[PDB]
């Protein structure tokens, strides 16, 4: 290619930026940390994970 | 922690797909403290003579 | 390819003939192996913690 040389690194490096983007929107976004444990992180099942 | 049974029967093709196995985890086992206490009341009236 | 029953009654003429043949077969005693697998997938970020 012209301005490039292999369409895997080139893209590879794309990808780097992209992940950054998608971090930032992220970390600024207004989830609610959607996650299976609500408070159960060290309220969780008993000794047997359950 | 424990190793897993035995889990006989277990033949499988000299070519096929490994399967995803199976696992299994650790149990958690807790203990408390407890408080011993002693007392001693003596009176000077008392430890005045020998 | 064992030895033959014992013939308690092995009494014969003394101006008799051979009896008929004693065609014995080649009787092969033969197994088969067992593949035996055992397989263990664990995500790496399991592998991360502590």
């Amino acid at each position: 290619n012209y301005g490039r040389g292999r369409e895997l690194m080139y893209q590879l490096e794309k990808k780097g930026k992209e992940i950054k983007r998608d971090l930032e929107k992220i970390l600024l976004s207004g989830q609610a940390r959607t996650d299976v444990l609500a408070d159960q992180y060290l309220t969780n099942s008993a000794a047997d994970p359950a | 922690d424990a190793l897993a049974s035995v889990d006989g029967n277990n033949a499988h093709v000299e070519g096929s797909r490994a399967e995803d196995g199976e696992m299994k985890p650790t149990v958690i086992k807790s203990n408390v403290t407890q408080i011993l206490r002693k007392v001693v009341r003596v009176s000077d009236t008392a430890n005045t003579t020998a």
